[PDB]
């Protein structure tokens, strides 16, 4: 039977990543530019 | 476009040089798909579940080692035996931990 | 084989050691000689030939 | 800074600390911790060694590839000292014996060799020089070991005026000749002590405290031309200390007084070994020398190091001296020794 | 927003599992120090257990809590059965880590990392 | 029969297609997709609730008899809402045939353990938990199998770095092996190999 | 090689050396590239 | 087809039964096994007398790497970096620039011999036969750092071993 | 020039054994036992 | 030609030499600096320039399949020589 | 000496082979298969080659297929010598290992 | 091969075989270590005409999977039942 | 294309031409696409490039000794599909697969041209244009490059 | 004085290098070529090299294969349990410097992060003959030890 969970998905505590490389990182989401040589 | 040309051809023919250059840098692209392929290896059924995303690098490559399942049955096969018998049961399963552990 | 097959010491160390039934071998995921030892007639070179 | 000595990385094995250090006497007790702490952060360490190469093997895993460099040297050969120090930014002198051999006496190891290193290091243009002396170094001391330390400490001062001089108390650690020394007396039954160990006070200091203090002096610009006294946090009566050593080791303690004269006779009998003496007359004098109190000198605290109590680390050293029956006793099972407030 | 539970249907159920795990970890420390011949004290080990529980006190997903308890139980089983070695038990204390200052100036001196 | 082109076997393609719709007809509660590849491999894609019913039917049904679990693995696809694809590769000795069964799950959702269907699954599911973090419910003895004791993270996840986060060495001071943040003397060199020109039109995705 | 000698080249070693590891002739690695970034060298005269 | 390895019912005639009782009591099959190792005792052993005798190798053998030259003495390597791209172990590191005469040549060519898997892919990828795996297999060292080859080391290997390298390439290039 | 590559000899290779060959040896059980008792009786005598 | 710097350290064919004050030369103390003394830049300049009759010549480096990929070199510019981009041999159109 | 439970702890030779392969081209990944069952090298290569050939939809020439079966069976002999003789060696019969490792 | 006749006899009797016919040490029956050069053949695609790559391109004839069912009459089995193996006539019982 | 050759003749060889210190020309690699000619005339507004001769011997170039030194000259390297026109400063230093691409912005002027900074092993290797329809399209100035 | 200790080194060195007992310790692929060095063609036993399973009765550790993080504490343990003098031979790329798993999250990048190494044998795997070259190189290292000469001059 399904339960009602009412919070944003956070898996940071169960990913095994060190604290430094979660809070101090800055991720860039982008579509790569076309390599101008081709 | 899959197998590299002969060295003599690569040093004479423009197409051969291009394909040699590209096969040893990018490699051949593989059409998207997934296969489980197996053989009668000396230790048992050895298979790979190989996933291609269309690029020249495999996306996933799960390796099926027969020794993985054989070793998992070691406790089952050893019921009611002594220390020296388990030494024999490990041998009769023919285990190499390069394939078991990967 | 002149050293092992008929040797009573060898046979004492191997006969009735680690018996596995045919049904257990299949359900446990065994293959190769771990199946054929129990009588399961199966060899991928015969049933699913390659090359 | 030359571009190749500018620090890089996050301070790990593969980083670059910028320190190029020549450690003389790195193959002994204190040396292995100093080299370990330099290699941890990615320093270039030159280890000039006198012993057989097999006896330096424990140093190899301490640095990334290329970071530990071994050279031969002779304490009397000043050419072999320039080779080892002339590319360095700091030179660390840890040379010393607790006994005199047929070839080197206390003057050799505590005066002539320290002076030669400093004089050659000065000529090579070495920026920094760290010299280890002794808390109880004194010209008027009954121990000739300590008399040479005083002469050598002064000589290194004129030769290399900007040298950091460190004066540790007795150091305890896994490979020390201190806690191990007392624990080994069990092989003779009772534990002989001058005046029953009721007349001597000691302030032993942990090996890692000394090592961290040395490493912080290299990096601290204000440690130049200074003299430091590295002492532990608590002062003990010798009898209380040695009794505590036997409690942590769980060995039966049978103290009995031995007069000063008769217990030099035993010290003279052990000096006859052509090997490493089990004890010497000078060792007897040092062990029974009261540790000095030198408030005018900065201590470990002035180098950012917080001294480690003997109670936290005694079991680390003395567990191997227990029998099977007592190997697994916890740290709490033995009450701390009485301290001198 | 209706998802399949792992064990606990809500936070109150999950928290009971947390306390059952904490008791098991609390009771096991004296044996771990005795069995592994650790030089730390029973207090030091129990403080470390508290520290590991305290860093996850902000979770409010019963599923995330259940996975943490699942991993905690597995973590305890390795210790009790001495599958872990002393090196694995002492990895919680980072004894060879040189402390990394956390203020702006100290970081600014040492490098570019924020 | 062109020498360099793999021959196409259509009798098997028809046979696998027939059995594929046979499975879908019998188990409409769970089967979401059935497909056959150009090299003749049948895949059944099912709802995760149907792991035990589908696998049990395939093992026991007289017209299936997939008695051997060849392989049980997972694939991580971060772009999906359910990133983990769980893949069962089954073998039928009786009908000399293979079938693949696929389901899905995410980080926080468990999957029923198939150990009751195939005892071979015991270690496969431990490997999937160890390397991907997918929890299997009612598993007899679930715990890491391949990674080091105390290892944190699930290495085969695409967002786990290749060299991990920590590394080991022997420290003489503490007289033991210690773990420290990973630093590499030579960073792994990332190569951008993909050609900017489409290779396989037949697989082109509509815009 | 008495019957079928190797082809001669002016760059081939005329003197074979055995394994020199553990001797003063041992190979020591080093980077073979030149300095990448050139630092600014301040003037030699005071103006300030 | 298949055969049975162990499915034979032994005969029960008093001669066969008496034969097996003799086997059990007189140890005849254990004596027979002693005959085999006795026969080996009087065979010439297969041991070669290393290092005065060597094991046989072929011209394809994959050993220590070396950078080759043209007969003029010019380097063959043109810094194409195909070997660096194909290296499964990422054991090759290259930097290049125009030489003083404009030639395309490397300024760095490192092989980390403790990363290398001695797979020979680099010499397959090279279009000019610059990098090869020579026939030398006896170059164990006393330090790790001695196995991190730079360009000077590899060029010396080429000059050291060129006489043999050329003869092996001559014997096998027609299979390539 | 004609193609030259590693090939079998034109006629093919000679036969290759593979079947188990463990030859029979020794004397009957009766003969072995008879020799032993004959030895014993002479020993006793 | 292999040169020695004022510090005495040999200069490699890539121009590398630890400058005076670089601690990294301690790695050579008690050992040696591996330097190849057959500078390819020097050796190729000793080859004679080959006079040919055609406007275009091809170079495979010699040895057929054992050389380099076959290229073709234009020789219309009479102020300079045609150089092979693989092996560095020079060619010249004779009148 | 009676065994009441066997608990095989593996991973002492786990080397993230499967994760490493994702960072390689198809050719670059082939040598990883030599080092799995490192007694049966050429058979592991064959299994991986068949999977890639199947995905590529190409066919190796007849001679290569015969060389593959030839060396696959030579490889099977290498495996079974190692399997049987090391199995005998563990059980105490050390001599066959020496006779058959010369083969 | 250098063993004397008496020793040849002795190890033949002890082993129960004729060991000399099948020695495990190799002598001069092996191939010479210097061979003549090969001249290897070329493949089917080495033609000057009627050889367009688009008629022999295996990768481009690969197609995506056929969707049999997507949730977006007689019973069948995956294949015909396997035939029962027959016993060997070469040597049925080892 | 096909995977092999059936050309059994000798190849054309063309002499090289100097057009300044920024663009190296290996004109034997030219495939006569005329992109460079059109870019120079239309985008750079410079009419120095063109074809001379005809047939197989048609040669792209300037005819006379002349340097193509526009502020937009370096862009002909990008639009040339082959290695006929390449960057002299960049020559031989890297290969495309091994570069890391950092998408950044140019500060040589106030136009804010979008660029890709190619790096390798911690070193800046070259600067490439980044397409932005509303700023620099797919070109950058020579100074930016 | 000098003459007596000089001969005494020659004697203890000769005995130690003529009687080298490696630990029965192999890790992966390279252990197969270690077996081939014990096999008849090379016969390590003829040099006086004899495998013994117990660390207490072993002089040399041949690290033959990949060292994982999980295995690393065990390898250090059995090394520490060898009596001295003891030697370590690093065999193959994996042991030498991680090799083809150098960038793996679970592999120690060279066994010399865990133990001191006397000899590094390159190859993947080194041939049986190459390992025999390394063992004989270790013997010649032991032939040069100067334990008593240095002791005499202390
Ligand atoms: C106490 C016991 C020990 C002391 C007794 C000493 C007795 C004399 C030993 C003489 C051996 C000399 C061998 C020889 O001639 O080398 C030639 C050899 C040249 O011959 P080759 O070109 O190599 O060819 C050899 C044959 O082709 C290939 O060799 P082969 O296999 O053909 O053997 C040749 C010859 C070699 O045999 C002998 O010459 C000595 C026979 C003494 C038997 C004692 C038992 O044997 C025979 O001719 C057959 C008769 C030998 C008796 C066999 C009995 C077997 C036991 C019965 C089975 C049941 C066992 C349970 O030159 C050498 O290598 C010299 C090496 C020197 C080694 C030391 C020799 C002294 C041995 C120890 C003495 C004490 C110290
Ligand atoms: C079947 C029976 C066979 C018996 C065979 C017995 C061996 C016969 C060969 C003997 C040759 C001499 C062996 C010397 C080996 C010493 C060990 C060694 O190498 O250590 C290096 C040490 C050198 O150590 P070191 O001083 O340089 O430094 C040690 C400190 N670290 C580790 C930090 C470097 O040698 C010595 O200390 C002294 C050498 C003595 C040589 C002469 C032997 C006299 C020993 C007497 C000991 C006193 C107790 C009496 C014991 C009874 C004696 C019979
Ligand atoms: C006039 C009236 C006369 C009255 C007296 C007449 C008596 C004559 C008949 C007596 C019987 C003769 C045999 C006596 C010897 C003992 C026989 C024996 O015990 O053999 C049986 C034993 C077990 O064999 P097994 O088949 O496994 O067990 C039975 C199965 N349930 O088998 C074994 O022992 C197995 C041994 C394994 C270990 C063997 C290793 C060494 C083998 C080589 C040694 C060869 C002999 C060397 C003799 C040296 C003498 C100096
Ligand atoms: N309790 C303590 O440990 C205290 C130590 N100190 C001082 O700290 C320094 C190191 O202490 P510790 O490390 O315990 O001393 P150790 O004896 O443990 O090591 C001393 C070092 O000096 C070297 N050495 C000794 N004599 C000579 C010589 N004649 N020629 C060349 N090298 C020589 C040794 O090299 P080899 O190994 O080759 O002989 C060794 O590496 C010494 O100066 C000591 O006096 C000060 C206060 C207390
Ligand atoms: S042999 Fe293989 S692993 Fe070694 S350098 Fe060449 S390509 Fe790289
Ligand atoms: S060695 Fe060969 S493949 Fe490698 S960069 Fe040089 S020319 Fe290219
Ligand atoms: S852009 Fe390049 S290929 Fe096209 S005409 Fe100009 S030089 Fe030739
Ligand atoms: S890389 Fe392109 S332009 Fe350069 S030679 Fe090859 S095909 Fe021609
Ligand atoms: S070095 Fe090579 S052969 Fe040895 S274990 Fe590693 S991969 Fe296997
Ligand atoms: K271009
Ligand atoms: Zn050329």
């Amino acid at each position: 039977q399904l339960i009602t969970v009412d919070e944003k998905l956070d898996i940071t505590t169960i990913t095994g990543v060190p604290e430094e490389h979660i809070k101090t990182r800055k991720a860039r989401i982008f579509v790569p530019a076309r390599n101008n040589m081709q | 476009k899959v197998s590299p040309p002969k060295r003599a051809e690569m040093k004479t023919s423009m197409e051969s040089l291009i394909h040699h250059f590209k096969l040893y840098t990018e490699g051949y692209q593989v059409p998207p798909g997934a296969t489980y392929t197996a053989i009668e290896a000396p230790k048992g059924e050895f298979g790979v579940y190989l996933v291609s995303d269309g690029s020249s690098r495999p996306y996933r490559c799960k390796i099926k080692a027969p020794g993985f399942a054989h070793l998992a049955g070691l406790d089952k096969m050893s019921k009611g035996h002594m220390l020296a018998d388990v030494v024999a049961i490990i041998g009769t399963q023919d285990i190499v931990f390069g394939e078991v552990d990967r | 084989e002149e050293m092992l097959t008929n040797n009573r010491i060898w046979r004492n160390r191997t006969v009735d050691i680690g018996i596995v039934t045919a049904e257990d071998a299949l359900n446990y995921g065994f293959s190769g000689v771990m199946l054929r030892g129990s009588g399961i007639q199966w060899d991928l070179r015969k049933t699913q030939p390659y090359d | 800074l030359h571009h190749a000595v500018i620090p890089h990385g996050k301070g790990g094995r593969s980083s670059v600390s910028g320190i190029v250090a020549t450690v003389f006497g790195a193959t002994g007790f204190l040396g292995r911790y100093v080299v370990n702490h330099l290699g941890r952060m990615g320093s270039q360490v030159i280890v000039p060694h006198r012993c057989e190469p097999y006896d330096t093997m424990h140093l190899r895993p301490m640095g990334d590839l290329g970071q530990i460099i071994f050279m031969d040297w002779n304490g009397r050969d000043k050419d072999s000292i320039r080779r080892a120090v002339e590319h360095s930014s700091v030179v660390i002198n840890l040379v010393g014996r607790e006994w005199e051999t047929q070839n080197f006496d206390f003057e050799d190891v505590f005066v002539k060799i320290p002076q030669a290193i400093a004089q050659v290091s000065k000529e090579a243009g070495v920026e920094k020089f760290i010299h280890i002396s002794h808390l109880n170094a004194d010209i008027k001391s009954s121990s000739k070991y300590l008399r040479s330390k005083a002469v050598g400490e002064k000589e290194v001062r004129e030769t290399f005026p900007e040298a950091t001089i460190i004066k540790p108390a007795e150091i305890f650690g896994r490979e020390d000749r201190f806690l191990n020394y007392f624990a080994n007396i069990r092989w003779f039954g009772g534990v002989p002590l001058i005046s029953l160990g009721k007349k001597t006070v000691k302030q032993p200091v942990y090996i890692v405290d000394v090592t961290k203090g040395i490493i912080n002096a290299i990096k601290d610009p204000d440690a130049r031309g200074k003299t430091f006294a590295f002492v532990g946090p608590s002062r003990y009566l010798l009898f209380d200390l040695v009794q505590y050593v036997f409690a942590v080791a769980h060995r039966p303690f049978l103290p009995y007084p031995l007069p000063h004269f008769a217990y030099r006779w035993i010290g003279r009998l052990f000096e006859i070994s052509p090997f490493e003496p089990w004890t010497t007359r000078d060792k007897v004098e040092r062990i029974h020398t009261t540790d000095k109190i030198l408030p005018h000198l900065p201590g470990l605290e002035d180098l950012g190091v917080e001294a480690t109590p003997l109670e936290l680390k005694a079991i680390e050293v003395l567990r191997r001296h227990r029998t099977y029956r007592w190997l697994s006793s916890e740290i709490e099972d033995v009450q701390p020794a009485k301290t001198i407030p | 927003t209706s998802v399949k539970p792992i064990f606990s249907r809500d936070m109150n159920e999950a928290k009971r599992r947390v306390r059952e795990l904490y008791r098991a970890w609390y009771r096991e420390v004296p044996n771990t120090v005795h069995l592994f011949q650790l030089d730390i004290s029973v207090k030091q080990g129990r403080d470390k257990v508290r520290e590991m529980f305290k860093k996850n006190a902000h979770i409010t997903d019963p599923r995330v809590v259940d996975l943490l308890v699942i991993k905690g139980k597995m973590e305890l089983e390795e210790t009790i059965k001495v599958w872990k070695q002393r090196t694995h038990v002492m990895r919680f204390f980072h004894e060879t880590e040189a402390p990394r200052p956390k203020d702006f100036l100290s970081k600014f001196y040492v490098g570019h990392d924020p | 029969t062109r020498p360099t082109v793999r021959p196409r076997n259509d009798v098997a393609h028809k046979q696998l297609s027939a059995f594929g719709e046979y499975v879908a007809e019998i188990l409409p509660k769970y089967v979401q997709q059935v497909q056959v590849s150009c090299f003749n491999e049948l895949e059944i894609c099912i709802h995760p609730d149907g792991v035990i019913p589908v696998l049990t039917f395939l093992r026991d049904h007289s017209n299936a008899q997939f008695k051997s679990l060849a392989d049980l693995t997972a694939v991580d696809i971060p772009t999906r809402q359910n990133r983990f694809e769980i893949v069962y590769n089954l073998l039928s000795l009786r009908f000399n045939s293979r079938i693949r069964v696929k389901t899905y799950t995410d980080e926080l959702t468990p999957i029923e353990s198939s150990v009751p269907v195939y005892k071979a699954a015991n270690w496969y599911e431990r490997e999937i938990w160890d390397m991907f973090g997918v929890f299997f419910a009612n598993h007899p003895d679930l715990r890491r199998i391949l990674t080091d004791y105390g290892f944190e993270g699930h290495p085969f996840r695409k967002d786990f770095p290749l060299s991990g986060y920590v590394e080991l060495r022997y420290d003489d001071e503490v007289k033991r092996v210690v773990a420290e943040p990973v630093e590499l003397a030579q960073e792994f060199r990332k190569f951008d190999l993909n050609s900017p020109w489409e290779a396989f039109p037949a697989y082109r995705q509509p815009p | 090689p008495t019957v079928k000698p190797p082809t001669a080249r002016k760059f081939i070693w005329t003197n074979h050396k055995f394994n020199l590891s553990g001797t003063p002739q041992q190979y020591v690695p080093y980077s073979t590239t030149r300095k990448k970034i050139q630092e600014w060298v301040p003037p030699s005269t005071p103006y300030k | 087809t298949y055969k049975y390895v162990n499915l034979r019912e032994p005969s029960m005639d008093m001669k066969s039964v008496t034969d097996r009782a003799a086997q059990t009591l007189l140890w005849t099959e254990l004596i027979r096994g002693l005959g085999m190792t006795l026969s080996y005792l009087f065979r010439e052993p297969a041991t070669i007398n290393y290092p005065f005798e060597k094991g046989p190798l072929s011209p394809r053998f994959r050993g220590e790497h070396a950078l080759r030259r043209y007969p003029s003495g010019e380097e063959r390597c043109i810094a194409c970096k195909l070997c660096e791209a194909v290296c499964p172990a990422q054991a090759i590191t290259i930097e290049a620039e125009p030489r003083a005469d404009g030639s395309r040549r490397t300024t760095r060519y490192d092989i980390d011999m403790t990363k290398c898997i001695y797979c020979g892919f680099c010499q397959e990828a090279c279009p000019v036969d610059a990098i090869v795996e020579g026939p030398n297999f006896e170059f164990s060292t006393e330090t790790h750092e001695e196995l991190l080859y730079n360009k000077e080391k590899l060029l010396n290997n080429g000059d050291k071993w060129e006489a043999e390298i050329a003869a092996n390439i001559q014997a096998d290039y027609l299979y390539r | 020039s004609k193609v030259k590559q590693d090939m079998p000899p034109v006629g093919g290779y000679g036969p290759i054994d593979y079947k188990r060959n463990l030859p029979r040896r020794g004397l009957s059980g009766y003969s072995m036992f008879a020799v032993g008792i004959g030895a014993l009786l002479f020993g006793y005598w | 030609g292999v040169r020695t710097s004022p510090t005495g350290e040999k200069v490699t064919h890539t121009g590398q030499v630890y400058d005076d004050g670089d601690y990294r030369k301690v790695r050579f103390v008690g050992r040696q600096k591996e330097v190849n003394e057959n500078f390819a830049i020097d050796l190729i300049a000793e080859q004679p320039v080959s006079q040919v009759g055609s406007r275009v010549i091809s170079c495979d480096g010699g040895g057929g399949a054992l050389g380099h990929p076959r290229v073709y070199i234009n020789l219309d510019k009479e102020t300079k020589t045609g150089t092979c981009g693989y092996c560095g041999l020079q060619f010249r159109q004779q009148h | 000496e009676m065994v009441r439970k066997c608990d095989p702890h593996i991973g002492l030779l786990h080397r993230g082979t499967e994760k490493l392969i994702e960072y390689k081209t198809y050719l670059q990944a082939l040598p990883y298969f030599d080092r799995l069952d490192y007694v049966s090298m050429m058979c592991n290569e064959q299994a991986y080659s068949l999977a890639v050939e199947k995905l590529l939809n190409i066919r190796p020439p007849p001679r290569a297929q015969w060389i593959r079966v030839l060396f696959g069976e030579i490889t099977r002999l290498l495996n079974h010598i190692m399997a049987v003789t090391t199995h005998a060696l563990d059980i105490g019969a050390m001599t066959p290992f020496f006779w058959m490792f010369e083969e | 091969a250098s063993a004397t006749r008496f020793i040849q006899w002795l190890r033949n009797w002890a082993s129960g075989r004729d060991l000399q016919a099948k020695l495990q040490l190799r002598y001069q029956e092996i191939s010479k270590r210097t061979q003549p050069p090969p001249k290897l053949p070329v493949g089917p695609s080495h033609k000057l005409s009627n050889n367009y790559y688009c008629t022999r391109d295996g990768r481009r004839e690969a197609m995506p999977p056929s969707i049999v069912m997507s949730s977006q009459k007689k019973a069948v089995s995956p294949a015909p039942p396997i035939k029962r193996w027959e016993l060997s006539q070469d040597e049925p019982y080892l | 294309g096909s995977d092999r050759s059936r050309f059994l003749e000798g190849k054309r060889a063309v002499e090289d031409k100097n057009i300044g210190p920024l663009v190296k020309t290996i004109m034997t690699r030219c495939i006569q696409c005329t992109r460079c000619i059109r870019f120079a005339s239309e985008i750079a507004g410079v009419d120095d490039l063109g074809t001379t001769g005809r047939g197989n011997d048609m040669q792209v170039g300037t005819y006379i000794e002349k340097m193509f030194m526009s502020e937009l000259s370096g862009n002909i390297i990008d639009i040339c599909p082959v290695g006929a026109l390449t960057s002299k400063p960049y020559a031989f230093t890297a290969r495309p697969w091994e570069t890391r691409k950092t998408e950044s912005i140019d500060v040589m002027d106030a136009v804010g041209s979008n660029i890709v900074v190619s790096t390798r092993t911690g070193e800046v290797m070259r600067i490439l244009p980044r397409m932005h329809e509303d700023i620099n399209e797919e070109w950058i100035s020579d100074k930016t490059r | 004085g000098e003459y007596v200790v000089a001969k005494l080194d020659d004697l203890i060195n000769w005995a130690r290098r003529s009687s080298l007992w490696p630990m029965t310790f192999g890790l992966a692929c390279c252990a197969v070529e270690m077996m081939h060095m014990a096999a008849p063609r090379y016969d390590m036993d003829r040099f006086g090299v004899v495998f013994r399973a117990s660390p207490r009765q072993s002089d040399v550790m041949i690290v033959a294969g990949t060292l994982t993080n999980k295995m690393a504490p065990a390898l250090r343990k059995v090394y520490d349990q060898m009596p001295e003098p003891r030697y370590v031979v690093s065999m193959g790329s994996c042991a030498n410097g991680g090799g083809y798993y150098h960038y793996s999250y679970s592999v120690v990048r060279g066994c010399d992060r865990i133990v001191p190494v006397d000899i590094y044998v390159p190859g993947c795997p080194p041939t049986a003959e190459a390992l025999l070259y390394g063992i004989l190189q270790l013997q010649k290292k032991i032939k040069r030890e100067k334990r008593l000469r240095i002791w005499y001059r202390r």
